[PDB]
C-alpha cells in the first residue's frame, strides 16, 4: 500500500511468523479490489 | 479530374430585443441551416462585421 | 459445434502475444511476466502489464527509465497461438508503479480506452430541440471520438 | 487515564507518544489470551459534540484560535489576511468545522502532544536524513498519475451590485518536488478546458481567490505518492522533508512527509514513511458530518 | 446509549434455548465485565460433528436512520443530475408559446449567455380568471426553487432589489411608510405615522385622505 | 459536495425573528436570527423577496421588529439566507377572521387604515381611522364620500 | 469479532480443516482495517 | 464470484502457485460477508 | 550595463454609494489592470491617502 492507513499491528505466536506474511497479502489484495471498483 | 463544389449565397433580415440599442456581430458567426438527407446539418457562415 | 472442444486455429501448446508502442514492437530484452484485459458494458477498458525490473547492485529502473512507458503513449496488444496472433486491446499509458520487497523488484504499466477522456471535467450547458442520440452523438463527438 | 511512550536503543530512550487512555478489550482463543489498550491525543475532545453559533468580525485564523482555546488546548495558527463579517457554524462539531474551514485556505492541520499547529506546506526545509534503495530501504512504493494535474483553475459567483458574475483565475504557485516530469507536462494530455469552481450566492474576492489557489496547490502535491519503510528513529514527524535515492529518475529527489508508522517488536524498531497528499477535500470523503 | 457500555460475543456448546431477548450468567472473565448479559444476537452453527452457538450482548449505538443505505429515493428520480437549493436568474421573455402563463429565465451558474428556460411563476393570488398579477421586466433579477430538485421544474418565487435596482421607498427602523409604486410613476401610498393615504398620477390628478388635516381633497 | 463543500450546509426552509431594518452596505437587508441555531444573538443579514420589485418600482412592506418569517438558503449556504413570506399565528392573529365561504379579502396596516372587498355583497370600503371614508356600494346601489 | 454480522459459513473439503483457521484469521483483520478508517 | 469485477492480476514468485489458490479464496470470503450486511 | 525598466502612472474619478456620506481610501490599496502576452495580470498601486 501507499497509505499508512492500512496497517495492521503485529501479533504472533508462540506455539513451539510464515504465517504473518500470508495474512499481510490478503489485506493488500482486498483493499485493492474495493478501490478498483469506485472507477468509472 | 472532374470538378468541384462551390457554396451558396443568403440575406438574412435580423431584428434586436426590447431592451438593447446597437449591438455588432462578428463575422464567422455561424447560422444554423436545417439538416440534409444524411441527417447532419447545415452551416452558413456571416461574410462581414455588422 | 458439438466437437466437445474449444475451436482454435492452432495447436494450444505454444502462447505467443506482442506489445506495440506507438506503431512498433518493445525490444526483445523487456520481460513481461503478465498481460490483464477486461471490458464490460457501461464501463470504460482497460490493461494491465507487469514487467520484472530494478537491479540492487546498480542502484536503478531501466525500463522505467526509458520511454516506452510513459503516461500519454499509444499502446496495443495482440495475441494467440503459434504467432497467429490477434488484437484484443486499443488505448493510452495513463500510469506507472513500482513495487519493491525483500526478494522481488517489479513494474506495474496500467492503461485505458480512449473514452477515458469524458470522465476528468464538470461542465453546464442548455440543450435545445433536439432527440436524446442527437445529445448523445454530441456528447462523443466532442472528444473526438 | 494519561498515557506517554517513549524507546530508543540502548536505553536511549525518547519519546513518541502522548495522550489519553480510551478504550480496553479482551481476546480469547483456543490457546490465546491477551489485552489490548488504545489511546489518542487531547485533540479527540473536539470531536463529541454538535454546536451552533454566530461568528462576527474575526478572520479564519481568529475563529480557529477560539475553536481549538474552548478545549483547554495550545495552539500555533498561521495568519490570514480575509475578514468576515459574521459566520455561521451550524450543527457539526468543532473539529469537523475547523477542517473545512482551514482547507479553504490552503492550511495543513499538524497535532502533536498536545498542540494543535496550522501552517501552509514548507518544502524549503533540509532533509533530515538520506534513504536509499540500495543500502537502507526495507520495502517501497510509489505512484504516478497524470489524471490529477490540472491546466488552470477559475472559480465564479455571483455579482449582485453590477448583476453579472465575479470571476476569479487562480495562480501556479510552481511548486518544487520529485521525479522528472513537469506537472505541466501531463495537465495538457488529455483535457485542456479550464476547472471550474462554483458558487451560486455572493462571495466576495478575498475569498474566491484563495479557494482556487488552494485547489492547485492541493493537486500539486498529490504528483507523487508512495511508502518508504525503514529503520526506525525518532525524528521523522509529519512536516519534514527526506531525501530519496536510487529508485529511478521518475521518483528520485526531495519528498515531503504526510504520515509516519511506527512499530515495535520481536526485537525491532522500524518506521514507514509517507509521503505526498490525498487530492480529495475533507467535505467530499468524509462521511457523518451532517445529521 | 447505556446498553452500549460493554459489548461482545461467547461461544459455546449449542442447546436450543438461547435467543435474542433473553439473559445468561457470564463469569470468570473479570471484574470489568462479569455479571448478567442481554442477549442481542444469536449464530448457530452445526456441521462435521459438532453443534455450537455464538451469543451477541450488547447494543450498537447506531440509529437505523444513520447507518442503513438506499432508504430514501436518489435526487430527481436518478433520472437527470439534480440541482439543490435556491437560485438566482434573470428574465429574458414573457410570451409563453404553449399557454401555460410560463416565462423564460436565465441562471447564470448554468450559463449566462443564452436564452434560459421556461418556469412558471408563483403570485399571492390565483385563480380562475381572477387573481393578483404583476410581472417582472426582461433582465428583472428573480428567485427560482426547483421541483423534486429537477432542472427543469423551475419555479419563480420573487423578485429582488440590489443597489442596481434600488428600493423606491427609503428603509427606516420607524418603517412609516408603505405602498406601491409602478414603472411610469402611478403611486398609492400608506403613511403610518400621519394616517394618510394619497393616490397620484406623474402629472397632477390626485385623491387625498389625511387624518392629519381633517380632510379630503380631489 | 452541500453548499459546494466549503461549509455545513443547512437543509430544508427554517423559521426565523427579524431584529433589525438598517442595512449598513445599502443592499437592502434585513437582519433575522434563527432560533434553531441560536435564538439570543442578533442574527445575520438576509435578502427579501417582494410580490413586485424593480429599478425605482414595486410594491414594498416589510416586517417589524419581532416578526416573525419564513427562510430559504442559496446553495443551501447558512450565510446566503433569503426571506419568502412572513407569518400568522395565535400569538400573532390574522385580522380576516378564517371562513369556507371566503367573502372578505383585503388590506389593513399598522395605524389601522383598511381597504376591504366584500365579494358577497360586491362592497368596497375605503377607510382611516378617524371616520375619513369612501364607499362602493353594489347593494344599495350607491357611492358615498 | 464482537458482531454475529460477520461470521462465515463453514465448507471443508475432504482432499484426502487447517485452512479453516487461516481464512478466519484473514477475514478478521480487513475488516478491522476497515472500521479503523473511518475514525476521525 | 458472479461477477469479473472482482478478480485480480495473477503474480507469482519464483522461490525455488500454492500459495495463490489460498489468497484467491480469502478475496472471495470477505466480500461474500461485506455484501450480505447490506440485506435488510 | 543595460537601463532597467520604469512604471506608469494614471489618474482615476471615483463615485461614491447612495448611503454614505464620507469616507478615507487608503495609500497602497491595490487597483485591477488587465493582462499580457503570457495571460498574468497587472496591478497599480495608490500613491496617497484620500
Amino acid at each position: 500500500p501507499i497509505e499508512i492507513k492500512e496497517l495492521h499491528i503485529k501479533i504472533t505466536v508462540d506455539d513451539s511468523e510464515d504465517k504473518q506474511q500470508l495474512v499481510a497479502q490478503c489485506v493488500e489484495q482486498v483493499l485493492d479490489v474495493l478501490k478498483s471498483q469506485k472507477e468509472r | 479530374e472532374k470538378q468541384a463544389l462551390s457554396p451558396d449565397h443568403v440575406f438574412l433580415i435580423f431584428e434586436l430585443a426590447k431592451n438593447v440599442s446597437q449591438e455588432k456581430l462578428d463575422e464567422g458567426t455561424e447560422v444554423d441551416g436545417g439538416k440534409d438527407d444524411t441527417g447532419k446539418k447545415n452551416t452558413y457562415l456571416t461574410s462581414f462585421e455588422t | 459445434n458439438n466437437s466437445g472442444t474449444i475451436e482454435t486455429s492452432q495447436s494450444v501448446d505454444r502462447v505467443t502475444h506482442k506489445i506495440l508502442i506507438d506503431g512498433s514492437e518493445i525490444p526483445g530484452t523487456y520481460q513481461v511476466k503478465s498481460i490483464q484485459v477486461t471490458k464490460e458494458v457501461n464501463r470504460i477498458p482497460t490493461a494491465r502489464l507487469v514487467i520484472l525490473d530494478g537491479d540492487a547492485a546498480e542502484r536503478d529502473f531501466k525500463v522505467s527509465n526509458s520511454d516506452h512507458f510513459v503516461p500519454g503513449k499509444e499502446i496495443e496488444i495482440t495475441v494467440g497461438y503459434h504467432s497467429d496472433d490477434e488484437t484484443i486491446f486499443k488505448g493510452v499509458v495513463i500510469r506507472q508503479n513500482l513495487k519493491i520487497r525483500n526478494n522481488q523488484s517489479i513494474l506495474i504499466v496500467e492503461s485505458r480506452d480512449m473514452a477515458v477522456k469524458m470522465t476528468l471535467r464538470r461542465k453546464s450547458k442548455y440543450f435545445y430541440e433536439l432527440s436524446d442520440s442527437d445529445i448523445l452523438e454530441e456528447l462523443i463527438s466532442n472528444h473526438g471520438l | 487515564k494519561e498515557i506517554e511512550i517513549t524507546v530508543g536503543y540502548h536505553s536511549d530512550d525518547e519519546t513518541i507518544f502522548k495522550g489519553v487512555v480510551i478504550r480496553q478489550n479482551l481476546k480469547i482463543r483456543n490457546n490465546q489470551s491477551i489485552l489490548i489498550v488504545e489511546s489518542r491525543d487531547m485533540a479527540v475532545k473536539m470531536t463529541l459534540r454538535r454546536k451552533s453559533k454566530y461568528f462576527y468580525e474575526l478572520s479564519d485564523s481568529d475563529i480557529l484560535e477560539e475553536l481549538i482555546s474552548n478545549h483547554g488546548l495550545e495552539a500555533d495558527v498561521a495568519s490570514t489576511e480575509n475578514q468576515h463579517t459574521e459566520l455561521v457554524q451550524y450543527d457539526v462539531t468543532d473539529w469537523d468545522f475547523m477542517m473545512l474551514r482551514l482547507q479553504a485556505n490552503g492550511l495543513l492541520c499538524l497535532v502533536d502532544d498536545g498542540k494543535v499547529s496550522i501552517q501552509k506546506p514548507d518544502l524549503s526545509s533540509e532533509a533530515l536524513e538520506t534513504v536509499t534503495f540500495g543500502a537502507t530501504i526495507l520495502e517501497f512504493d510509489a505512484e504516478m498519475d497524470a489524471r490529477n494535474q490540472l491546466p488552470k483553475v477559475v472559480s465564479q459567483a455571483w455579482n449582485m451590485s453590477d448583476q453579472e458574475l465575479l470571476e476569479k483565475e487562480g495562480v501556479d504557485p510552481s511548486l518544487e518536488t520529485n521525479g522528472n516530469i513537469s506537472s505541466s507536462d501531463l495537465a495538457s494530455l488529455f483535457d485542456q478546458e479550464e476547472e471550474v469552481l462554483r458558487h451560486g450566492g455572493s462571495k466576495k474576492d478575498g475569498s474566491l481567490q484563495e479557494w482556487a489557489n488552494a485547489k492547485w496547490t492541493f493537486q500539486q502535491l498529490a504528483k507523487t505518492r508512495g511508502r518508504i519503510k525503514f529503520q526506525g528513529i525518532p525524528t521523522v514527524k509529519p512536516g519534514v522533508n527526506l531525501l530519496l535515492e536510487g529508485v529511478g529518475d521518475r521518483f528520485n529527489g526531495k519528498v515531503f512527509i504526510t504520515g509516519v508508522n511506527h512499530q515495535i517488536s520481536e526485537g525491532n524498531w522500524t518506521v514507514d514513511a509517507q509521503f505526498g497528499l490525498n487530492p480529495e477535500w475533507f467535505s467530499e470523503s468524509e462521511s457523518n458530518i451532517h445529521t | 446509549q447505556q446498553l452500549a457500555k460493554t459489548r461482545g460475543r461467547i461461544k459455546f456448546q449449542g442447546i436450543p434455548t438461547v435467543k435474542p431477548g433473553v439473559n445468561l450468567l457470564l463469569e470468570g472473565v473479570g471484574d470489568r465485565f462479569n455479571g448478567k448479559v442481554f442477549i442481542t444476537g444469536v449464530n448457530h452453527q452445526i456441521s462435521e460433528g459438532n453443534w455450537t452457538v455464538d451469543a451477541q450482548f450488547g447494543l450498537n449505538p447506531e440509529w437505523f436512520s444513520e447507518s442503513e443505505s438506499n432508504i430514501h429515493t436518489p435526487p430527481a428520480a436518478g433520472l437527470t443530475a439534480a440541482i439543490s437549493g435556491l437560485h438566482v436568474g434573470l428574465v429574458t421573455d414573457l410570451e409563453d408559446p404553449d399557454g401555460e402563463d410560463r416565462i423564460k429565465v436565465k441562471i447564470p451558474i448554468i450559463n449566462n449567455e443564452e436564452e434560459g428556460v421556461w418556469c412558471r411563476q408563483a403570485f399571492p393570488d390565483a385563480g380562475n380568471e381572477r387573481g393578483i398579477t404583476f410581472r417582472p421586466e426582461i433582465e428583472d433579477e428573480v428567485i427560482v426553487g426547483f421541483i423534486n430538485e429537477d432542472p427543469n421544474d423551475a419555479v419563480v418565487l420573487g423578485m429582488l432589489h440590489s443597489s442596481a435596482n434600488p428600493n423606491p421607498i427609503e428603509a427606516s427602523n420607524d418603517n412609516h411608510e408603505k405602498g406601491i409604486q409602478t414603472r411610469s410613476g402611478i403611486k398609492m401610498i400608506f403613511n403610518d405615522e400621519k394616517s394618510i393615504l394619497q393616490i397620484e398620477t406623474p402629472t397632477g390628478n390626485l385623491v387625498t385622505l389625511d387624518d392629519d388635516a381633517g380632510s379630503i381633497t380631489i
